[PDB]
C-alpha cells in the first residue's frame, strides 16, 4: 500500500503530541496516541482500515464483522422463535403488545446457540416456507 | 356552594395492564398496528371517551394537577441544577467578566470538550436560559437556598400527584362545582393572580429591593445579610431607605407620599447593573395585586352584589348584530373546547406580549448585557406563543364539529358569522394577496434593481424611500412623554422609542431603534404572515360545520383525511388539515420575525461601547441598506453569521454544529411524510410482510402503513421540529460566539 | 325593526345580504348611477366614459 | 470516495427500488388489483382500506423523481 | 359522467346505499344471496365520484366499484 | 362440500386472503353464488383510514378453495 | 311534480347560498313537512327556523339537499321522513328527482330494475390489450 | 464542470423515463396469456422477492453511510 | 400487585428497560476502554 504506518508518519507523530482526552483519565490521549501506532495512514495523519480481507488487517475490519454476525443473529433468533411460540397461546395480539416476559427472557437467554440452531431449523424446514402455502400478492 | 362526590372511582393498578380500555374500539383487541397510533391519538380525547360533561371535568381536573407536578419537578430541576451543578456564587462574585453555567457534562465519548471555560476554572455548558439573572432579581445570594428551593418544589410536586389522586378517586368534585364559572373567575382574578401579585410585591419590598441596593452598592459574596435578618432587625432596612422609620401608619391613613423614596416610578433602566429598578418593579407589582383584587370582586356568588355575566352577554345587541350575545353564557360553560380556543388564543398573544417585552424593557439585571440570554428568551417566548396561537385555531374547529348545537344559538354573533363566511375569508385572503404583492414583491422589486445595476431605482433610503411615518411619530411621543404626558416618570417607558445610550460593562443594553424603509418593510411582511395563518385557522373554525364542496363535514368529524377524490378531488378538507397547513404558515412566520429581531438588534442595538460614546455594533450597521434585499437576507445574515455555527469544531460551541445539521436532516425527513402518500407504503410494507412470511417470522400483530392524518401529523411535527432546532442551534451559536 | 342587514331582495336563500354597504340607498344610487350600470346609455357612450 | 460511492449506490438502489416496484405494482397488488383497469395515473381509491393515496404507479415515478435529482444532487 | 359498476360479488348489506349522500344506488330485488336482494346505480349522472360506497363495504375487495370518467357541473360538485 | 371448522387454502386471485388459510364457519344453502362463510385471524384493509380493525369474515366460492384440513 | 307548494323558512339570509348557477344552469328544491317549529341547521350555513307545515327550501346543489334529507331524518325525534327533493330548471320545469320511485332506496321494493350490474367479479374483468383499440373501456366492455 | 453536470442531468431523467414507460407497458400492453411462463411473467410472479431486496440493499446502504457520516461529523 | 407486573412489561417499558441496559453496557464499556477504532 502506499500509505505509511503511524509507528514513522511525520503528521501523525506532530498530531498524537495533543491528542484530547476523551474520558475522566487524564492519560487517555496518549494511550490512544500508542494504541493507533499500529494502525496505517494517508498523508493527513488519520489512521485508515485496510478492509480488502486479508488477515493482518483483520483486527480493523473481520474481527468486528463476526462479532456484530454473532449479536445481530442472536437479536434476530430472539425475536424470531418467540413469535412462533406466541403464534398460540390464546390470543397472539396481547401477547406482542404486552409481552410474556418470563418468556422472552428464557429467549434471550437461550438465543446464544443461535447458528448451529438455524442450521437444525433450515434442515428440518421449519424456517423457510413454501413458494405456495405463503399469502402472496395477485399479479 | 361546594358539590362533591366520594369515592367515584376505584383504585387500582389492574388496568394499567390493558391498553386502550378508553376508548371502544380500542379495548377489542390490537388486531392491526395502526390501534398503537390510535391509542395515542385518542388518549386525550375525554370528550369521545365520557360524554356526561361530568366525568370528562373531573379528568381534566385531575389531568391539570398532574401537569403540574411535571412543571413542578422540571422548576425543582432548574433550582437543583442551580444548586449542585452550577456557579452561581461564582458568577454573583463577578457578573460582568464570566459567564453562567448551569450544566455539567460527564467525559465518556470526547463529550468533556463541551465543558467549556465559562470564566473562573469552573467548566461546563454556558446556559441561555438566562434565569441566573431571574435569581439575582429574587435576591438568591448561596446554593443552598437553590437546593432548598428545589427540595420544596418536589414536595409541592408530590403534593400536586396527591391532589390529583384525591380529586379523581377519593373526593371530585360534581357539575355544578365547575359552572360556577363566575366564582372561578374572580377567585382567579384576586386569590392567584392579585394574592400571587401581593406577594411578589412583599417580597420585592423586603428582600429584592434591599439585597439588590447593597449588591448594587458593591459587596462581595458571603458579605450581605440574610434575608431574613431584614425583617428580624429592621434597622439594618431603615438604613438603606427612610420611609422604613415610619412604619405600617402612614400606609392606612393615605399618606403614601412619605413612601416616594422606595416605591419609584424612575422608568428606564438602571444605569449600574442594566436592568429594571427593583423599586419600581416592587411600586409595579402592588399596583397590579390592587387592580387586580379590585377586579375580583365583579361577579357575584353568594352575597347579591356582582355581575353574573348572562344579562352582560344579554345587554350587548346592536342592529348590525342582531340579537347579541344572547347564547354564548349557555356555550362557555358547557363546552370545553371553546373555553380552550379563547384561553391558548389569549395565552398565546400573551406569550408573544412577554417576548415583545422582555427585549426593550429587560427587567433582570445584566440580562441586557448577555446577548444570547435576550435573543434567546426573546425567540423562544415567541415560539411558545405562535404554538398556542395555532392551537386556538385548532380547538375552535373541535368546538365547532364536536361542541356546536345550533338550535341553541339562533341568530347570536356566532350564527350570524357562521351566516357570512365567504364575506370575511373572501376579504381576508384579498388583503392577505395585497400584503403579499406589497412586502414580497417590494423585495423582489429593489432585488431586481440592486442585481441590474440600478440602486438608484430601489426601495432603499437613498432610493424611493418608505418611510414608517406613524410609529416614528408614536416614538416621538414616547420621547416626549416624561414631563408633559407622564410628569412623575424620570426616564421613558423604554430606551428603544428614544434616549440615551445605556452602557454597563463594556457593551450596549438599549440605545434608541430607529425605524428606516427597511422596517417598514419587513413589519409589512410581519402582518402579511400574520394574516395568511389567521386566514387558514380561520377558515379551519368557520368552514369546519359544511360547505359548498362538503355540506356534510360535520358528521365525518374533525379529524378525517378526505372526503374522496370526487369533486376533483377533496383531499385536506377537514377542520384538522387547516391547523396542519397554519403550523407551517407559524413556522414561516415566526421564523421571520425572529430574523428580524436578531439582525436589528446586532446591526442597530448590540455592540461594544468606547469611552468616547461612539457605538460600534456587531454586523457594522447592515440593516440599512442591506436588509431591503433578498439577496441581502442571505448573504449578509444567512451566511455571514452562519459562520460562528460553522467554525466552532474543537470548541465549547461545538455541539451548536451538530445540532445545526441535525436540524437540517429532520427538515429532509418531514419531506418524505409530506410529500408522499399512504399508498405506496402500503404496497411497500404488504411486500415486506412477504419477506417476513417466506422466514415463518411475519408477526400476527397485523403490520400496516400510518393513516393519511398520520402522516400530515408525522410530517408537520419532523418539519417543525428540525427548522426550530436549526434556528436554535444558529442563534445561540451565533449570539455565544459574539458575546 | 332596527336592525339594518337584512336578507337580499327579500328571498334569504340568495348567497348576499342586503347590507349597508351592499344594498343602502346611497350604494344602489351611486353604482346604479355608475356609466356602467345607469340605464339609457348606448355601450359606446359609457365605454367612452369607463 | 469509498463512503461517497457508497451514498451514490444507496441513492441508485432506492431509485430503482420505487421504480421496480412502480413498474411491477402497476398491475395490482393487495389494496387494488384492478390498476390495469384504472390507468397509468390517477389521484386515489378514496380514503377507503386505509386511504389509497399515491397508488398508482404514476406515484412511484413521482417518488422517483426526487430520488433521481437527490443522487444526482 | 362517472360509472358505478357494482359486481355478482354483492350480498344484499345495503351498507353502500345508506352511505352515498347522494342518492345515485338503491337495492333491487336479485336471487344470488342469502338478503335477495344487490345494490343497483340508475342516477350516475348524479355522482360526484367521492367514493363513500367503497368505504363501507364488506366483500374482499369490495364489490361496487366507482370508476372515475367524465367531468360536468355535477360530477365536479359546483354551487357556481 | 365442506365442514364447518376445516382449515382451507384461497385461491381467489384478488382478495387480501390469497394462500392463507381459513376457517370455514359456515356453508349457506344452494342456489346463491358464493355460499362459503370463511373466518379468517388476518383482518383486510378495510374501513376508513385510521381504524384500528377491519374485517375477516367473508363469503367465497366453492371452485376457488383448496382443502387442507 | 311540476309545482313546488310550501312557504320559506324564517332564515336571515347567507352568503353560502344560491349563486349565479340557479337562475342560469340549474338549483334544487327540498320540500317537507314539519310537526313543530324547530330549529334546523342548513348546509348553506348557519340556523333557521323550520316553519310548521310543508316547507320548501331552495338549494344549489343537490349534495346540499340530501345532507338536509340526513339531518330531517336523524336528528329530529319526530322523524320527518317525507321529504321530497325536486330540481328546479330556470325555463320552469320541476323534476321529480327523490325519492322518486316513492320508498326509499335503502329498502328493497318491486318495480326497480338493475341498472349497472356486472355479472363477475373484478378479477373476471377483461384485461386491456385485447381492447387497446377499440375505444371503450375496460371496465365496461 | 457544466457539460458533466449537463449530461448527468439528462440520463437521470432518462433513466427514469425508461421505468416509468416501463409501468405504462405494465398497464397497457401486457397480456400474461401470450407471455405465459416466459421471463416477463416469471419476473411478475416474485416481485415481493425483488422489492424486498431492494428494500434490503436500500436499508443497508443507508442505515451505514449515513452511520459513518454521523459517526465521523 | 397484579396488575403492575403487566403494566412494567408492556412494549414501550419493556424496550426502554432493554436500551437503558444496552446504553449502559456500552457506556461503561466505553469508559472503562476507551477509543477502539479496531481490535
Ligand atoms: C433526509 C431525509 C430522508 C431520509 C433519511 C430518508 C430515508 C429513507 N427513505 Mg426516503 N425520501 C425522502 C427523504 C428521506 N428519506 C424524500 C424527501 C422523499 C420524497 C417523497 C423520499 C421518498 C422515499 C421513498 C419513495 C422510499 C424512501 C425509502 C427510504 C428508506 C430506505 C433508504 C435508505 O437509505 O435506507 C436507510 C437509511 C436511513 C438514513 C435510515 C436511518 C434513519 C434513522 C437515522 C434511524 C435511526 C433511528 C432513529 C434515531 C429513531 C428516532 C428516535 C426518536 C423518536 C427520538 C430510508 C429510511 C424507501 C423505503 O422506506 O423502503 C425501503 C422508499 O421506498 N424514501
Ligand atoms: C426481531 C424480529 C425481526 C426479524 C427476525 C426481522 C427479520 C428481517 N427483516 Mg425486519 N423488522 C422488524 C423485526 C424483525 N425483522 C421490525 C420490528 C421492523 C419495524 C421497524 C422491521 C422492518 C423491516 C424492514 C423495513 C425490512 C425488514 C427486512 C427484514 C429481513 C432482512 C434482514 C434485515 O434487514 O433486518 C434488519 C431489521 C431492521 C432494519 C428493523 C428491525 C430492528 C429491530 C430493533 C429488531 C428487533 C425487533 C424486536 C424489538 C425484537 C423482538 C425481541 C422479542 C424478544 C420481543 C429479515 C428477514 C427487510 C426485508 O424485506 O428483507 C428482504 C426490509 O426491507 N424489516
Ligand atoms: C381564591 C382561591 C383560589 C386560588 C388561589 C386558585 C388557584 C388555582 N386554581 Mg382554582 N378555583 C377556585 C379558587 C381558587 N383557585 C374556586 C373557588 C373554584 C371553583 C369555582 C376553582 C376552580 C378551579 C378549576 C376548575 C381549576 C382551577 C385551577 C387552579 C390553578 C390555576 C393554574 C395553576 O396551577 O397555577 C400554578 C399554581 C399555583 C400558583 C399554586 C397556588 C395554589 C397553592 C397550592 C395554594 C391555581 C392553583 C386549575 C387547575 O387545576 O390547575 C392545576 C383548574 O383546572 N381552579
Ligand atoms: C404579602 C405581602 C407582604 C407581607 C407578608 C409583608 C409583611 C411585613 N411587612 Mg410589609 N409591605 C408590603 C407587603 C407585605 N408585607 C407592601 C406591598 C408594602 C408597600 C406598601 C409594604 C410596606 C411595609 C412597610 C413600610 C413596613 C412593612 C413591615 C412588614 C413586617 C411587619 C409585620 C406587619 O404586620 O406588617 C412584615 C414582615 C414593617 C417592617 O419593616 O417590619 C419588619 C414596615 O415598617 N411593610
Ligand atoms: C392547553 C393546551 C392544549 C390542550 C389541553 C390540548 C388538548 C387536546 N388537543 Mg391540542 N393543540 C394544542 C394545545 C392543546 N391541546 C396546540 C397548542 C396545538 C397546535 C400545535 C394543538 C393541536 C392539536 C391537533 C392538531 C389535535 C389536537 C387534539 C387534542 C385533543 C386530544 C389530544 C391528543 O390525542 O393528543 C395526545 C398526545 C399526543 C399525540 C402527543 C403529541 C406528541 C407531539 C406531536 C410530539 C412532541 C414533540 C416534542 C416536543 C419534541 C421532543 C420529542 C423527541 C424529539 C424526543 C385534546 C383535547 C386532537 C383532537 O382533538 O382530535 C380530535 C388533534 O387532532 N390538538
Ligand atoms: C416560496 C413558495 C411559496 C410562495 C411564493 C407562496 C405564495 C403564496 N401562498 Mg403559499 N404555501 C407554501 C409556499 C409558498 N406560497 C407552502 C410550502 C405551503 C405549505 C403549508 C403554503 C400554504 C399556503 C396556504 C395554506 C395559503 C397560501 C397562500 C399563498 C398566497 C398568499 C398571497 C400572497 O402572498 O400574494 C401573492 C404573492 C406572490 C405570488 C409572491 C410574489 C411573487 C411576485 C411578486 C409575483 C410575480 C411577478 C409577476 C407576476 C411575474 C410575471 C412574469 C410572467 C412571465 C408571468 C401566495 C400566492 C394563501 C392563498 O392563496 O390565499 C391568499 C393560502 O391560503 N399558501
Ligand atoms: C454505521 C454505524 C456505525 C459504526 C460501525 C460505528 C462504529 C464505531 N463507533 Mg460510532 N457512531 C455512529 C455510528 C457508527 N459507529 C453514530 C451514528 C454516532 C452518533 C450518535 C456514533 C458516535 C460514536 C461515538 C461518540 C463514539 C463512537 C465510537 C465507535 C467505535 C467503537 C465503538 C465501541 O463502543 O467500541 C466503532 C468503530 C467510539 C470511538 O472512540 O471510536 C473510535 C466513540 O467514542 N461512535
Ligand atoms: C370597524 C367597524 C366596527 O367595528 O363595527 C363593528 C360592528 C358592530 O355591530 P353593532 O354596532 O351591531 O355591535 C353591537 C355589538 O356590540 C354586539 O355584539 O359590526 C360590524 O360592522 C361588523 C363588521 C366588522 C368589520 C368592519 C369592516
Ligand atoms: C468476507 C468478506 C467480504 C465478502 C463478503 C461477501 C462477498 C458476501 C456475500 C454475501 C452473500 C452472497 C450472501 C448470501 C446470502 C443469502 C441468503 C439466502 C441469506 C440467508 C439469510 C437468511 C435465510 C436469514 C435468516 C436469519 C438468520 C440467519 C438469523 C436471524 C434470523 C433470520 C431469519 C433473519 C468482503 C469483500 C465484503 C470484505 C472482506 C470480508
Ligand atoms: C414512510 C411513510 C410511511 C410509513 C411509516 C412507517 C412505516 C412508520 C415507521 C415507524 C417505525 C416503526 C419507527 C418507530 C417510530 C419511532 C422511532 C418510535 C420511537 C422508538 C424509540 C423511542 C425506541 C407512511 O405510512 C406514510 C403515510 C402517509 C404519508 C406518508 C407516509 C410515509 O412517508
Ligand atoms: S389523494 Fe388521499 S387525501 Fe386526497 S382525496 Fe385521494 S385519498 Fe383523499
Ligand atoms: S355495500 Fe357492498 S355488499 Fe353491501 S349492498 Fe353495497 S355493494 Fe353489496
Ligand atoms: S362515489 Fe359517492 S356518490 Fe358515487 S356511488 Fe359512491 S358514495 Fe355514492
Amino acid at each position: 500500500a502506499n500509505l505509511t504506518p503511524c509507528s514513522e508518519n511525520p503528521a501523525y507523530l506532530a498530531k498524537s503530541k495533543n491528542f484530547l482526552n476523551t474520558t475522566n483519565d487524564p492519560n487517555s490521549g496518549k494511550i490512544r496516541a500508542e494504541r493507533y501506532a499500529s494502525a496505517l495512514c494517508g498523508p493527513e495523519g488519520y489512521p485508515h482500515l485496510i478492509v480488502d480481507g486479508r488477515f493482518t488487517h483483520a483486527g480493523d475490519f473481520l474481527i468486528p464483522s463476526i462479532l456484530f454476525l454473532y449479536i445481530a443473529g442472536w437479536i434476530g433468533w430472539v425475536g424470531r422463535s418467540y413469535l412462533i411460540e406466541i403464534r398460540e397461546s390464546k390470543n397472539p395480539e396481547m401477547q406482542e403488545v404486552v409481552i410474556n416476559v418470563p418468556l422472552a427472557i428464557k429467549k434471550m437467554l437461550g438465543g446464544f446457540l443461535w447458528p448451529l440452531a438455524a442450521v437444525g431449523e433450515y434442515t428440518s424446514g421449519k424456517l423457510v416456507m413454501k413458494d405456495s402455502e405463503i399469502p402472496t400478492s395477485p399479479r | 356552594k361546594v358539590s362533591v362526590d366520594n369515592n367515584p372511582v376505584p383504585t387500582s393498578f389492574e388496568k394499567w395492564g390493558k391498553p386502550g380500555h378508553f376508548d371502544r374500539t380500542l379495548a377489542r383487541g390490537p388486531k392491526t398496528t395502526t390501534w398503537i397510533w390510535n391509542l395515542h391519538a385518542n388518549a386525550h380525547d375525554f370528550d369521545s371517551q365520557t360524554s356526561d360533561l361530568e366525568d370528562v371535568s373531573r379528568k381534566i381536573f385531575s389531568a391539570h394537577f398532574g401537569h403540574l407536578a411535571v412543571v413542578f419537578v422540571w422548576l425543582s430541576g432548574m433550582y437543583f441544577h442551580g444548586a449542585k451543578f452550577s456557579n452561581y456564587e461564582g458568577w454573583l462574585a463577578d457578573p460582568t467578566h464570566i459567564k453562567p453555567s448551569a450544566q455539567v457534562v460527564w467525559p465518556i465519548v470526547g463529550q468533556g470538550i463541551l465543558n467549556g471555560d465559562v470564566g473562573g476554572g469552573f467548566h461546563g455548558i454556558q446556559i441561555t436560559s438566562g434565569l441566573f439573572y431571574l435569581w439575582r432579581a429574587s435576591g438568591f445570594t448561596d446554593s443552598y437556598q437553590l437546593y432548598c428551593t428545589a427540595i420544596g418544589g418536589l414536595v409541592m410536586a408530590a403534593l400536586m400527584l396527591f391532589a390529583g389522586w384525591f380529586h379523581y378517586h377519593v373526593k371530585a368534585p360534581k357539575l355544578e362545582w365547575f359552572q360556577n364559572v363566575e366564582s372561578m373567575m374572580n377567585h382567579h382574578l384576586a386569590g392567584l393572580l392579585g394574592l400571587g401579585s401581593l406577594g411578589w410585591a412583599g417580597h420585592q419590598i423586603h428582600v429584592s429591593m434591599p439585597i439588590n441596593k447593597l449588591l448594587d452598592a458593591g459587596v462581595a459574596p458571603k458579605d450581605i445579610p440574610l434575608p431574613h435578618e431584614f425583617i428580624l432587625e429592621p434597622s439594618k432596612m431603615a438604613e438603606l431607605y427612610p420611609s422604613f422609620a415610619q412604619g405600617l401608619t402612614p400606609f392606612f391613613t393615605l399618606n403614601w407620599g412619605v413612601y416616594s423614596d422606595f416605591l419609584t416610578f424612575k422608568g428606564g433602566l438602571n444605569p449600574v447593573t442594566g436592568g429594571l429598578w427593583l423599586s419600581d418593579t416592587a411600586h409595579h407589582h402592588l399596583a397590579i395585586a390592587v387592580l387586580f383584587i379590585i377586579a375580583g370582586h365583579m361577579y357575584r356568588t353568594n352575597w347579591g352584589i356582582g355581575h353574573s355575566m348572562k344579562e352582560i352577554l344579554e345587554a350587548h345587541k346592536g342592529p348590525f348584530t342582531g340579537e347579541g350575545h344572547k347564547g354564548l353564557y349557555e356555550i362557555l360553560t358547557t363546552s370545553w373546547h371553546a373555553q380552550l380556543a379563547i384561553n391558548l388564543a389569549l395565552l398565546g398573544s400573551l406569550t408573544i406580549i412577554v417576548a415583545q417585552h422582555m427585549y426593550a424593557m429587560p427587567p433582570y439585571p445584566y440580562q441586557a448585557i448577555d446577548y444570547a440570554t435576550q435573543l434567546s428568551l426573546f425567540t423562544h417566548h415567541m415560539w411558545i406563543g405562535g404554538f398556542l396561537i395555532v392551537g386556538a385555531g385548532a380547538h375552535g374547529a373541535i368546538f365547532m364539529v364536536r361542541d356546536y348545537d345550533p338550535a341553541k344559538n339562533v341568530n347570536n354573533l356566532l350564527d350570524r358569522m357562521l351566516r357570512h363566511r365567504d364575506a370575511i375569508i373572501s376579504h381576508l385572503n384579498w388583503v392577505c394577496i395585497f400584503l403579499g404583492f406589497h412586502s414580497f414583491g417590494l423585495y423582489i422589486h429593489n432585488d431586481t434593481m440592486r442585481a441590474l445595476g440600478r440602486p438608484q431605482d430601489m426601495f432603499s433610503d437613498t432610493a424611493i424611500q418608505l418611510q414608517p411615518i406613524f410609529a416614528q411619530w408614536v416614538q416621538h411621543l414616547h420621547t416626549l412623554a416624561p414631563g408633559a404626558t407622564a410628569p412623575n416618570a424620570l426616564a421613558t417607558a423604554s430606551y428603544a422609542f428614544g434616549g440615551e445610550t445605556i452602557a454597563v460593562a463594556g457593551k450596549v443594553a438599549m440605545m434608541p431603534i430607529t425605524l428606516g424603509t427597511a422596517d417598514f418593510m419587513v413589519h409589512h411582511i410581519h402582518a402579511f404572515t400574520i394574516h395568511v395563518t389567521a386566514l387558514i385557522l380561520l377558515k379551519g373554525v368557520l368552514y369546519a360545520r359544511s360547505s359548498r364542496l362538503v355540506p356534510d363535514k360535520a358528521n365525518l368529524g374533525f379529524r378525517f383525511p378526505c372526503d374522496g377524490p370526487g369533486r376533483g378531488g377533496t383531499c385536506q378538507v377537514s377542520g384538522w388539515d387547516h391547523v396542519f397547513l397554519g403550523l407551517f404558515w407559524m413556522y414561516n412566520s415566526l421564523s421571520v420575525v425572529i430574523f428580524h429581531f436578531s439582525w436589528k438588534m446586532q446591526s442597530d442595538v448590540w455592540g461594544t461601547v468606547s469611552p468616547d460614546g461612539s457605538v460600534t455594533h456587531v454586523t457594522l450597521g447592515n440593516f440599512a441598506q442591506s436588509a431591503i434585499t433578498i439577496n441581502g437576507w442571505l448573504r449578509d445574515f444567512l451566511w455571514a453569521q452562519a459562520a460562528n455555527v460553522i467554525n466552532s469544531y474543537g470548541s465549547a460551541l461545538s455541539a451548536y454544529g451538530i445540532m445545526f445539521l441535525a436540524g437540517h436532516f429532520v427538515f429532509a425527513f418531514s419531506l418524505m411524510f409530506l410529500f408522499s402518500g399512504r399508498g405506496y407504503w402500503q404496497e411497500l410494507i404488504e411486500s415486506i410482510v412477504w419477506a417476513h412470511n417466506k422466514l415463518n417470522v411475519a408477526p400476527a400483530i397485523q403490520p400496516r402503513a400510518l393513516s393519511i392524518i398520520q402522516g400530515r401529523a408525522v410530517g408537520v411535527a419532523h418539519y417543525l421540529l428540525g427548522g426550530i432546532v436549526t434556528t436554535w442551534a444558529f442563534f445561540l451559536a451565533r449570539s455565544l460566539s459574539i458575546g | 325593526s332596527n336592525q339594518v342587514v337584512q336578507a337580499y331582495n327579500g328571498d334569504p336563500f340568495v348567497g348576499h345580504l342586503s347590507t349597508p354597504i351592499s344594498d343602502s340607498a346611497f350604494t344602489r344610487t351611486f353604482i346604479g348611477n355608475l356609466p356602467a350600470y345607469r340605464k339609457g346609455l348606448s355601450p359606446i357612450l359609457r365605454g367612452l366614459e369607463v | 470516495d469509498f463512503l461517497v460511492h457508497h451514498a451514490i449506490a444507496l441513492g441508485l438502489h432506492t431509485t430503482a427500488l420505487i421504480l421496480i416496484k412502480g413498474a411491477l405494482d402497476a398491475r395490482g397488488s393487495k389494496l387494488m388489483p384492478d390498476k390495469k383497469d384504472f390507468g397509468y395515473s390517477f389521484p386515489c381509491d378514496g380514503p377507503g382500506r386505509g386511504g389509497t393515496c399515491d397508488i398508482s404507479a404514476w406515484d412511484a415515478f413521482y417518488l422517483a423523481m426526487f430520488w433521481m435529482l437527490n443522487t444526482l444532487g | 359522467s362517472h360509472s358505478v359498476k357494482i359486481y355478482d360479488t354483492c350480498i344484499g348489506c345495503t351498507q353502500c346505499v345508506r352511505a352515498c349522500p347522494l342518492d345515485v344506488l338503491e337495492m333491487v330485488p336479485w336471487d344470488g344471496c342469502k338478503a335477495a336482494q344487490i345494490a343497483s346505480s340508475p342516477r350516475t349522472e348524479d355522482c360526484v365520484g367521492c367514493k363513500r360506497c367503497e368505504t363501507a363495504c364488506p366483500t374482499d375487495f369490495l364489490s361496487i366499484r366507482v370508476y372515475l370518467g367524465a367531468e360536468t357541473t355535477r360530477s365536479m360538485g359546483l354551487a357556481y | 362440500a365442506l365442514n364447518r371448522g376445516d382449515k382451507v387454502r384461497i385461491k381467489r386471485t384478488e382478495s387480501y386472503w390469497y394462500g392463507d388459510v381459513g376457517t370455514v364457519a359456515s356453508v349457506e344453502k344452494s342456489g346463491i353464488l358464493y355460499p362459503v362463510i370463511v373466518r379468517f385471524d388476518r383482518v383486510n384493509y378495510n374501513g376508513f383510514s385510521g381504524s384500528a380493525s377491519g374485517v375477516n369474515t367473508n363469503n367465497f366460492a366453492e371452485n376457488e378453495l383448496e382443502l387442507v384440513q | 311534480m311540476t309545482e313546488l307548494s310550501g312557504q320559506p323558512p324564517k332564515f336571515g339570509g347567507s352568503t353560502g347560498g344560491l349563486l349565479s348557477k340557479a337562475n342560469r344552469e340549474e338549483k334544487y328544491a327540498i320540500t317537507w313537512t314539519s310537526a313543530s317549529e324547530q330549529v334546523f341547521e342548513m348546509p348553506t350555513g348557519g340556523a333557521a327556523i323550520m316553519n310548521e307545515g310543508e316547507n320548501l327550501l331552495y338549494l344549489a346543489r343537490k349534495e346540499q339537499c340530501l345532507a338536509l334529507g340526513t339531518q330531517l331524518r336523524t336528528k329530529f325525534k319526530p322523524k320527518i321522513q317525507d321529504y321530497k327533493i325536486y330540481r328546479v330548471y330556470p325555463s320552469g320545469e320541476v323534476q321529480y328527482l327523490h325519492p322518486a320511485d316513492g320508498v326509499f332506496p335503502e329498502k328493497v321494493n318491486e318495480g326497480r330494475e338493475a341498472q349497472g350490474t356486472k355479472t363477475r367479479r373484478i378479477g373476471q374483468n377483461p384485461e386491456p390489450v385485447t381492447i387497446k383499440f377499440s375505444g371503450k373501456a375496460p371496465y365496461e366492455v | 464542470a457544466a457539460l458533466y453536470t449537463h449530461h448527468q442531468y439528462i440520463a437521470g431523467f432518462l433513466m427514469v423515463g425508461a421505468f416509468a414507460h416501463g409501468a405504462i407497458f405494465f398497464v397497457r400492453d401486457y397480456d400474461p396469456v401470450a407471455n405465459k411462463d416466459n421471463v416477463l411473467a416469471r419476473m411478475l410472479e416474485h416481485k415481493e422477492a425483488l422489492i424486498s431486496h431492494l428494500s434490503w440493499v436500500s436499508l443497508f446502504l443507508g442505515f451505514h453511510t449515513l452511520g459513518l457520516y454521523v459517526h465521523n461529523d | 400487585m397484579d396488575g403492575l407486573k403487566s403494566f412494567l412489561s408492556t412494549a414501550p417499558v419493556m424496550i426502554m428497560a432493554l436500551l437503558t441496559f444496552t446504553a449502559g453496557i456500552l457506556i461503561e464499556f466505553n469508559r472503562f476502554y476507551p477509543d477502539l477504532l479496531f481490535h
